[PDB]
RNA sequence: GGCCAGAACCAGCCCUACUGCAUUAUCCUGUCGGGGAUCAAAAUCCGGCGGGCAACGAAGUGCAAGAAUCUUGGGUCUUGGUGAAAUGAGCGGAGUAUUUGAGCUGCGCACGGCGGCCGCACGCACUGGUUUCUUCUCCGUGAUGCUCCAUGUUGGCGA
RNA sequence: UGCAAGGCCGGAAAGAAAAGAAUUAGAGGCACCAAGUGGGCCUUCUUCGGUAAGCGGAGCAGGCGAUGCGGAAUGAACCGCUUAGGGAUAUGUGGCGUCAAAACUUAUGGGCUCAUUCUCGAUACGUGAAAAGGGUGUUGGUGGAUAAAUCCACCGGCCCCGAAAAUGGAUGACGCUUAAGCCCAAUUAGUGAUUGCCCAUUAUUCCUUUGGUAAGGGCGGAAACAAAUGGAGAAAGUGUAGCCCUUCCGAUGUA
RNA sequence: CGACGUCGCUUUUUGAUCCUUCGAUGUCGGCUCUUCCUAACCUAGCGCCGCAGAAGACGCUAAGGGUUGGAUUGUUCACCCACUGACAGGGAACGUGAGCUGGGUUUAGACCGUCGUGAGACAGGUUGGUUUUACCCUACUUAGCUGGAAAUUGCGAGAA
């Protein structure tokens, strides 16, 4: 019956997408990690070597240690009543960096850039106002909407 | 008894985005209970025909239509029900009432009694004032004689609440136990 | 439903009908009839001056409608019998066995009906007359005479239904009391 | 009397009465033309055109905040009392006023036609004016009482 | 002077703006030592094997087990609600012809239905009783046709035929048919608005108990004050007849 | 009457399942005896027939009544002989063992055949092989005694 290999049940989970086979381009290659950086764990079919198990891919986490063509990864994964973190090593080529932290950090920018410009004295950008106010409204065309006999003679096939 | 259905317009739209600055406004006849199922079933229509969710629109009005002046009128009700093994029928009636909303309630009451359909699953498409030479059922056009007369037969006439009794005398209006 | 429903009668100028509480009488010459009408819950009205004899069913429907033209058909017959009577002239027909009839006061015996030793016996009410044909007119002929049609009738049936061949094909063995010709006495 | 019952009043509850604001127009009228049906009509019905509040027990449509104090509602054998600290718009002193709504109004500003003019149902500021009718407002009592218990009336029954 | 790492020294901090721009009956962590369990069973959906099965096997989540109470007459598990011990007042599911509380059989609501020996129908779950097929029963649609209104096909609704088992029997019993049946809609009825009524171990509130991850006050006798003829007590406190007072919240339960 | 299709019903058949019972609910047949069902064999009506008569076929309402004697077999069944108007089908813990009987099945003795090295095994054959208890409570059947309308009481008062 089934079996509890390291790879069952993956026919569709690692499997290259429709017109987009072939092992990793150079951009995934001469993309820099860092401890500390956050990563992505998707398992790249075409490798085979340093994939990931099942579990992980999809997961992100916070690189602990870079070595020569590895990377290790800190996944948290919940088991029974508490969540561990599992050091995972896998190749370079089954991670990407995480935009988890893109709307953060743009956010904090945004924060610096403000204070520059309050304390240079600059205009600040007008304030955004809210589309649940009320106020009056000038319709260009006004419609009716009703229900007619020619709907239920569309919706009868044949 | 007064009509347990209202006359609402529904005046809605699509709220104005990016890819819509000034969206169409749509009007809207429903006979409803309250302006809370009103507004429902306007939403449906709009997303059934139009494509808008009631998430991603508004309302402008909600108003509710007076009744005419209480006068003895043939309506003429084109309405729509739905039934599984049937599909959607569509029928027209016509209806001796005071005002719209009662014939509407009235066509409502005679849908539930003879086919078995629930407000939910009618639609009304259309209901008007016609005249008396453009009445087709002989039930209804029965009463545009101009001399109609008939006695009232076989009435069950109640005592008033005050003043009924569970024991009377025989051929005396006397009570014995009231 | 229809808020009014009308069946309208001529009465002739001999008989008189008076209606009380939907039981109905016509009184004219040769008799006078009765009929109990109570189960109907229609509507009569009698025109004296006019004639005319009137049953109204108002907010009816196809069921309690069907009664008007009923009711107008009993009234019509009653009418009938009462200026001209009803006749009803039954034939005993047979193939081998001839069939012996013998008409006492209000008695009829039945005998030879296909060879059977039974004698059928019916007692015919006072209302009704019946009498025998002399042969030398038409040969075994029985002729009931009275003012009710469901009475004249039903005599007539009640002879027909007595003599009724049994344990045999009936498409032969055709011999029975057939009622041959129904009419007026007046 | 530490019993039974009834009426009073307090306080707190819990029920009821008493209603204002906003809406309406597919509406309400009149009058012409049709159309309809009659013995003739009228009406149902549909167009113009002129008005407009169906009008507050108009509407069964939205929301109501109206001191049961004026103006002795009811209930509490569903609570505790009988003033052993009554905190009251309720007591007790003063005063005839007070401000707060509704009218009606000023100026600027928002707002609405139409492209700086017109409107403005009366929003906002001047806590603007007016006072025409609508409301009462203002003061007052620590515990030198740590805690608990202890204070009516009218009968019936108990000498 | 670049990177990578470990520091150090500054700086700034809507302590997270505005755009619908969170919420919390949110003290986070961290040990130690143990007990019962380790036959489970029911559903809603998803699902596999099987003709099926009150059959066997899974998924997610609830529920019985372990648990009463109010309701479906009766029923582990359905509906409502979950349980300190008492009151009042409200409800929920379910009801308001009698049994049986409530329409003393409500309306000044609209239609539909007549069912002769398992005797129409009326409680979801619970085919916890039924189809294929038929009806010139009645009353509603739809499309034609013809001209005093007809008749032709076609679809509903309720009723009827299909529809046979063994003790006498089960809408629940009686009964009901100007329903006490069915579909819809009211709340005193075109009068003037927006809560008919009756039933819980539920809600709200009141009283008492008990226990807090409980919250507070007071506790240096305040001055006075015999009897005959206001009184008592006041403990620095886990647990008592609990030191006293005030306040809040919880309270069912098999192993 | 009826393909081949299609929808049922039944629980007198087997199967499926494992809910009850393993500190025990006497297990086949027969006999006796009552009762119930109807999907009616006879018997009462009545339709229809390819229904002349006679004899039937098919259906309808109806379960009031009836439904036998034997040969072989433990049999239920089966089959045959014979009578009859007819010799219908079933249910009642596969009705009925403190009712019987015990032929069968299903101990221990023994024989055969086949199987087993054997002791032994057979859903194969054969022969022989303890059927306990009511005096209890109901239920039935008869047999006595005796109060009671506020069904014992109120004095609580209703005359076919
Ligand atoms: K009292
Ligand atoms: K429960
Ligand atoms: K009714
Ligand atoms: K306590
Ligand atoms: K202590
Ligand atoms: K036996
Ligand atoms: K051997
Ligand atoms: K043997
Ligand atoms: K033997
Ligand atoms: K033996
Ligand atoms: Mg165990
Ligand atoms: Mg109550
Ligand atoms: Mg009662
Ligand atoms: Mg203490
Ligand atoms: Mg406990
Ligand atoms: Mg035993
Ligand atoms: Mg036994
Ligand atoms: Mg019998
Ligand atoms: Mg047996
Ligand atoms: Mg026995
Ligand atoms: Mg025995
Ligand atoms: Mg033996
Ligand atoms: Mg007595
Ligand atoms: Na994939």
């Amino acid at each position: 019956v089934h079996s509890y290999g390291y790879k069952s049940g993956t026919r569709h989970l690692f499997a290259k997408k429709f017109r987009k086979h072939g092992v990793p381009s150079v951009s995934t290659i001469l993309t820099n990690i860092k401890v500390g950086d956050y990563v992505d764990v998707v398992a790249d079919s075409a490798v085979r070597e340093g994939m990931p198990h099942k579990y992980y891919h999809g997961r992100t986490g916070i690189v602990w240690n870079v070595t020569p063509r590895g990377v290790g990864v800190i996944i948290n994964k919940p088991v029974r009543t508490r969540t561990l973190r599992k050091r995972i090593c896998v190749r370079f080529e089954h991670v990407r960096k995480s935009r988890c932290q893109e709307a953060f950090k743009a956010k904090e920018h945004q924060f610096q850039a403000y204070l520059a410009a309050k304390k240079a004295g600059k205009a600040l950008p007008p304030l955004q106002k809210s589309s649940r106010l009320g106020g009056i409204v000038r319709p260009k065309n006004v419609e009716v909407l009703a229900r007619r006999v020619a709907d239920y003679e569309a919706m009868v096939p044949y | 008894v007064k009509p347990h259905l209202r006359h609402y317009q529904v005046v809605g739209r699509e709220s104005p985005s990016e890819k819509n600055p000034e969206p169409t406004v749509y009007k809207f006849e429903v006979f409803a209970p309250n302006f809370v199922v009103a507004k429902s079933r306007f939403w449906r229509m709009m997303r059934v025909k139009n494509k808008v969710k009631a998430t991603h629109g508004d309302v402008l009005s909600c108003k509710v239509v007076k009744d005419a002046k209480l006068v003895a009128r043939n309506y003429l009700v084109d309405i729509a029900y739905y039934s599984q093994r049937c599909g959607y029928t569509r029928m027209v009636k016509e209806f001796r009432d005071v005002s719209k909303t009662g014939a509407v309630s009235q066509a409502y009451h005679d849908l539930a009694s003879r086919h078995r359909a629930r407000y939910h699953n009618i639609e009304v498409l259309n209901v008007k004032s016609i005249p008396d030479h453009e009445v087709k059922h002989l039930s209804i056009a029965q009463y545009h004689a101009p001399n109609l007369s008939f006695p009232l037969l076989q009435r069950r006439t109640k005592a008033t609440r005050k003043d009924r009794a569970i024991f009377v005398k025989k051929n005396t209006k006397r009570a014995v136990v009231a | 439903v229809k808020v009014k429903s009308l069946c309208t009668l001529q009465i002739p100028e001999g008989v008189t009908v008076d209606v009380k509480g939907r039981k109905v009488t016509v009184t004219g010459k040769r008799g006078t009839l009765t009929k109990d009408l109570t189960h109907l819950q229609l509507d009569l009205r009698v025109d004296k001056k006019n004639r005319t004899f009137t049953v109204i069913r108002w907010f009816g429907s196809k069921i309690p409608i069907a009664c008007l033209n009923t009711t107008k058909a009993h009234v019509q017959n009653m009418i009938t019998g009462v200026t001209k009577g009803y006749r009803f002239k039954v034939r005993c027909a047979y193939a081998h066995f001839p069939i012996n009839v013998s008409v006492d006061g209000q008695n009829i015996e039945v005998r030879n009906f296909l060879g059977e030793k039974r004698v059928r016996r019916q007692l015919v009410p006072n209302t009704v007359k019946v009498s025998q044909t002399d042969p030398s007119k038409v040969k075994d002929e029985i002729v009931f005479d009275g003012n009710d049609l469901e009475q004249v009738s039903r005599e007539a049936a009640v002879l027909h239904q007595m003599c009724l061949v049994k344990k045999k094909d009936i498409r032969k063995f055709l011999d029975g009391i057939y009622v041959q010709t129904k009419t007026n006495i007046e």
